[PDB]
């Protein structure tokens, strides 16, 4: 039993984007309520809207967003939700919510998604190899990583050795520089015996996937 | 958008102590918007104080289980929680008789709800001393507005039905002085009044009229229910008492079945009606479409009146096997009954 | 207006202890409370319901009191996992449905256990980040406790601008943060110093890791 939220790209200020929310092996029936919730990075969790989901209609909307949102059931596995005149306020991680009342219990969530509200262009990742400087005494235990730079909007994901390995592996959260741009640094640290470690950087929004490989023996 | 509510007047009026009675069936209202809803009524006769007064209501609901795999499997649990309503039709021992004698009338509603929206029909029962002067009156409810509409009926005493008059009189002593009458089907209205006494034992009479196994009818509900058969001489104490059955042939009420239907059956249910009783009391049905039929009822099994409210669900108001009870709080049907006529 | 109020904002307790949330409403919800669990990027999981009420797969640790206005949630033999972010939510019934119908503005959980001094580690920039003309370099900590600060010096002279940190959510299993620190600049200007200094301090203690251009 699952909830998958989809949608949530990066709009233009006073632009409008229309998020859709999916069940998984599960039929709605007519006893469940459907709901949207959202939660800014920083600050407590909003309500947006409900739908009853089932046999007859009925929606309450939260008052801030009334008249500006609009959320419809579509089909026995999808729901939908409306976003218009969508401001910088807006930009936060948009969550499915299932719920037996309306506005009730939230038994169920999803993973979420995250609508990024900026007046700038989609850029891809320009992915860096981090190693330490050549003048460092080699040693037993050397780490090693990969620098993902300005990119727009998130999520990226970074794994290595296409997830056989994981032991050792620190990934970092990305952060917003000054130009509105986020930054991701993610470490691994190896034996000098192994065998050379890659990193597969992937940008679904740019649809980039970078695959960087590194050595033990690898210096800056 | 006003609503129109008819009320019929006979042409001769006060010969005796008898009020007559309108409804009007109002469209959905959201359920949050009926707390502390009470009428505002512009007539010449001012409403009754009781009637605006507090009445604790329990108030029973339906929701999808709470606990996550459960609610998996689509199961649906019951909330009973104290709560207090004003203006519904919860009349008092001797109200309509002192409300004649006092000039004043008595505004009240029935409201039909499922789980989110309310469809209320609004009540007024007047004495006839209204129906000489008939000023148009204007009441308020909410965001609704009725209009008081008085049509003088061409009959002196009787109730006009299908084009003619009736007059049903009172005990068989009268019928049988008069030896001959004729009986019609006449529609009436009907509030139960609780009221704790020795005289009141009810079901000790219900089990009379019809075969039902209700034993410890002591600690059972105790009052009657006075009906408004409108025009004059409507005030009826109980019926079939042979001093002036019917109601529970057809308990439901006045034939309301939503027929596009859009209503699905959730499943029944049970809950505890007073919120403290140690098990479930009291047999429901949760349903989702438009509200019909009424949603307010009274536990029959305490002698304390247990007001029920049920947004959502159906209570059960068959008492073959008296278990799980409940009883209507109002009635509207067709009843046949005896009289004579012109 | 219903209006929820939780408290504190912020709350560290040690392992083995205990851990009290407040969440006050305005209006009164007669016992209608939930209390959530939410860790960094996972969807929220549902622990107390109806206040008292422990979800089915909750540890027993979990208790949740109160009715009326006030309500209070304790963890009690608390653990390295426990450490998430809670919040309550106000839901209502039938005509209590739109009007207390709110959530809590959410509480952050430090677990204190055993200090561990953070192995600094440097990494001077890639030879394909000069030519772009935006040079950063990257300068972490890893497994410490508790918080520390980073400082950047360059031939000695501390840096102020351009700096930006990130810093990892609490390790499941023994309670430690992990720091990156980042310090952009121009290659113009990375190419006029040598000496770059990394120093993070973890109060009275300081682990300074640096290296030196061109070596
Ligand atoms: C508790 O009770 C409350 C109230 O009792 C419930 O709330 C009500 O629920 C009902 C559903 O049972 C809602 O009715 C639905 O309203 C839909 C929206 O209508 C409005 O928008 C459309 C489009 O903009 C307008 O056309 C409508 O105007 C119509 O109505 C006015 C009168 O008000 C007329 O004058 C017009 O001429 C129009 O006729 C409204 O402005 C509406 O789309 C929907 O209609 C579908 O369903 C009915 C019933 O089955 C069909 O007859 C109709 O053809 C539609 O059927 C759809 O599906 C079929 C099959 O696939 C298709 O072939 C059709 O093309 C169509 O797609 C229905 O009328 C009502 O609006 C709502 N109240 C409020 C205030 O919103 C609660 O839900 C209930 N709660 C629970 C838990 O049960």
């Amino acid at each position: 039993q699952s909830l998958v939220e989809s949608g949530g790209d990066l709009v233009k200020p006073e632009g409008s984007l229309t998020l859709t929310c999916t069940a998984s092996g599960f039929s709605f029936s007519s006893t469940h309520w459907i709901c949207w919730v959202r939660q800014a990075p920083g600050k407590g969790l909003e309500w947006i809207a409900c739908i009853y989901v089932g046999n007859t209609y009925d929606s309450y909307y939260a008052n801030w967003a009334k008249g500006r949102f609009t959320i419809s059931k579509t089909s026995s596995t999808t729901v939908t939700l409306q976003m218009t005149t969508l401001t910088a306020a807006d930009t936060a991680t948009y969550f499915c919510a299932r719920s037996g009342s309306v506005f009730g219990v939230v038994s169920l969530w999803g993973p979420g998604t995250l609508v990024t509200v900026s007046s700038g262009q989609p850029k891809a990742p320009s992915v860096f190899p981090l190693a330490p400087c050549c003048g460092d005494t080699p040693s037993s235990t050397v780490t090693l990583g990969c620098l993902v730079k300005g990119y727009l909007p998130e999520p990226v994901t970074v794994t290595w050795n296409s997830g056989t390995l994981t032991n050792g592996v620190r990934t970092f959260p990305s952060v917003r520089q000054s130009s509105g741009l986020y930054s991701l640094s993610s470490v691994v640290s190896v034996t000098s015996s192994s065998q050379p470690v890659t990193c597969n950087v992937a940008h679904p929004a740019t649809n980039t996937k970078v695959d960087k490989t590194v050595a033990p023996s690898t210096c800056s | 958008n006003v609503y129109d509510m008819k009320i019929e007047c006979p042409h001769t009026v006060s010969f005796g102590e008898n009020s007559v009675i309108g409804y009007v069936e109002l469209p959905p209202m959201p359920l949050a918007d009926t707390a502390q809803m009470v009428p505002e009524s512009s007539c010449s006769m001012d409403n009754h104080q009781s009637i605006n007064t507090i009445t604790k209501y329990t108030q029973v609901i339906w929701r999808g289980k709470a606990d996550p795999g459960q609610s998996s499997q689509n199961s649906f649990e019951t909330v009973s929680t104290e709560v207090d309503l004003k203006g519904t039709c919860v009349l008092k021992h001797k109200m309509v008789e002192e409300s004649y004698r006092s000039r004043k009338s008595i505004t009240c509603y029935d409201l039909s709800c499922n789980s989110t929206f309310c469809k209320p029909t609004l009540y007024m029962i007047v004495p006839i001393h209204a129906c000489n002067m008939m000023k148009s009156c204007l009441i308020a409810l909410g965001p609704y507005r009725v209009q008081v509409v008085y049509e003088r009926t061409y009959c002196m005493t009787g109730v006009l039905i299908e084009g003619k008059c009736f007059v049903p009189d009172q005990s068989v002593v009268s019928i049988i002085k008069h030896g001959i009458f004729d009986i019609a089907s006449v529609h009436v209205v009907c509030f139960f009044v609780a009221v704790k006494g020795n005289t009141y034992k009810l079901f000790e009479q219900v089990k009379k009229s019809f075969e039902s196994t209700c034993n410890d009818t002591e600690n059972k509900v105790q009052g009657y229910y006075i009906c408004i058969v409108g025009g004059n001489s409507a005030p009826i104490y109980v019926p079939t008492l042979d001093d002036f059955t019917g109601i529970f042939k057809s308990p439901h009420g006045e034939d309301h079945d939503l027929a596009i239907a859009s209503y699905s059956i959730v499943g029944p249910a049970n809950a505890k009606v007073p919120h403290s009783a140690s098990s479930d009391t009291l047999s429901l049905i949760a349903y989702s479409g438009i509200p019909s039929y009424s949603s307010l009822s009274i536990l029959t099994s305490s002698t304390d009146a247990k007001h029920v409210f049920s947004p959502g669900l159906f209570p059960k108001l068959n008492h073959t096997n008296c278990d799980k009870s409940a009883i209507p709080l109002t009635w509207t049907g067709m009843i046949d009954l005896p009289g004579y006529y012109e | 207006g219903q209006v929820l109020t939780q408290t504190p904002a912020s709350v560290s307790e040690p392992v083995e202890g205990t851990v009290t949330i407040k969440c006050q409403a305005s209006q009164s919800i007669n016992n209608w409370l939930s209390w959530y669990q939410q860790r960094p990027g996972q969807p929220p999981k549902l622990l107390i319901y109806d206040a008292s009420t422990v979800a089915s797969g909750v540890s027993s640790r979990f208790k949740g009191s109160g009715s009326g206005t006030e309500f209070t949630l304790t963890i009690s033999d608390l653990e390295c996992a426990d450490a998430a972010t809670y919040a309550c939510q106000s839901y209502g019934y039938g005509i209590s449905i739109t009007d207390n119908s709110a959530f809590g503005g959410g509480t952050e959980v430090v677990v204190r256990g055993d200090p561990v001094a953070p192995s600094v580690l440097i990494f001077p920039p890639a030879a394909d980040q000069v030519a772009t003309g935006t040079v950063t370099i990257v300068c972490v900590a890893n497994k410490y406790f508790p918080d520390v600060t980073v400082t950047w010096e360059v031939d000695g002279t501390t840096q102020t601008t351009g700096i930006e940190n990130s810093k990892t959510p609490q390790n499941s299993a023994d309670c430690t943060y992990n720091l990156s620190s980042t310090l952009t600049l121009t290659s113009t200007q990375y190419n006029s110093h040598k000496e770059y200094t990394c120093k993070v301090t973890q109060g009275t203690t300081s682990v300074v890791q640096s290296f030196n251009r061109g070596d």
